[PDB]
């Protein structure tokens, strides 16, 4: 029952590996490719982040796989932190 | 942040009785007024009295 | 992906600041580790005699610049520019010559030397 579910899964991430090695090649020898369009308007696009530019989508989201993002930097976190209450 | 009454080299502020908070620091303060002679951050403790 | 160096708008760098914890903050020679993007930075720290090793876990450095580049992004100090190889940049747009590392209070902008003991 949830084994099909698991191969579906497994297929679609083969699939997904096979579109970046086909990205990779791109990057190697041109090239237009599948993954060609997020790109393109990514690269023009003011979004800094790629959590809304694709709403949590999968595929597009390993598209973009491999570049950089703001999602990279932890240093620009800011855990806050209650000081020291008393003596 | 507490409600001033002079900003620059020289600050006053007034305190309640309720924890402030700024950015990445929440701290507990009680009601009062302090006046300090230089514009480091100020507030009503005696880590801060100290 | 690997952080790589670009030289352009090298001639409108007067110098670099860093940034940590979210907060800008100036450099000291006693550091050991830098996130950097620039390659002027390295002769910049050599003639200081500095030295680093690049990781991601460590501070960023930005450049203080004399041109308005780039585009605010509300939560994010400075200014932040995308280079045309995807790379984004970080700058420090300022309008009168003496400006360190400005921070906002609700009414004001005052300079600072250490945002633990500021009004920030």
């Amino acid at each position: 029952i949830i084994i099909w579910f698991l191969l579906l899964s497994v297929c679609l991430g083969s699939l997904i590996y096979s579109t970046a090695a086909l990205g990779v090649l791109m990057s190697n020898l041109g090239m237009p490719s599948y993954c060609t369009g997020y790109r393109e308007g990514y690269l023009n696009s003011t979004n800094v982040t790629i959590a809304t530019y694709c709403t949590g989508s999968i595929p597009c989201s390993v598209c973009l796989s491999g570049l950089d993002s703001l999602d990279t930097y932890p240093s620009l976190e800011t855990i806050q932190i209650t000081i020291s209450s008393f003596k | 942040f507490p409600n001033t009454y002079l900003e620059g080299s020289v600050r006053v502020v007034t305190t309640f009785d309720s924890e402030y908070c700024r950015h990445g620091t929440c701290e507990r303060s009680e009601a009062g007024v302090c006046v300090s002679t230089s514009g480091r951050w100020v507030l009503n403790n005696d880590y801060y009295r100290s | 992906h690997v952080m790589s160096k670009h030289t352009d708008f090298s001639s409108e760098i007067i110098g670099y600041k860093a940034i940590d914890g979210g907060v800008t903050r100036d450099i000291a020679s006693t550091d050991t580790c830098f996130a950097n993007k620039h390659a002027d930075f390295d002769t910049w720290f050599s003639q200081r005699g500095g030295s680093y090793t690049n990781d991601k876990a460590c501070p960023l450095i930005a450049a203080v610049i004399t041109r308005e580049v780039g585009f605010v992004v509300p939560g994010l100090p400075g200014t932040i520019l995308r280079t045309t190889n995807g790379d984004f940049l970080h700058f420090l747009p300022r309008v009168f010559s003496a400006v360190g590392n400005i921070c906002y209070t609700p009414s004001k902008l005052i300079e600072y030397t250490d945002f633990a003991t500021s009004a920030c």
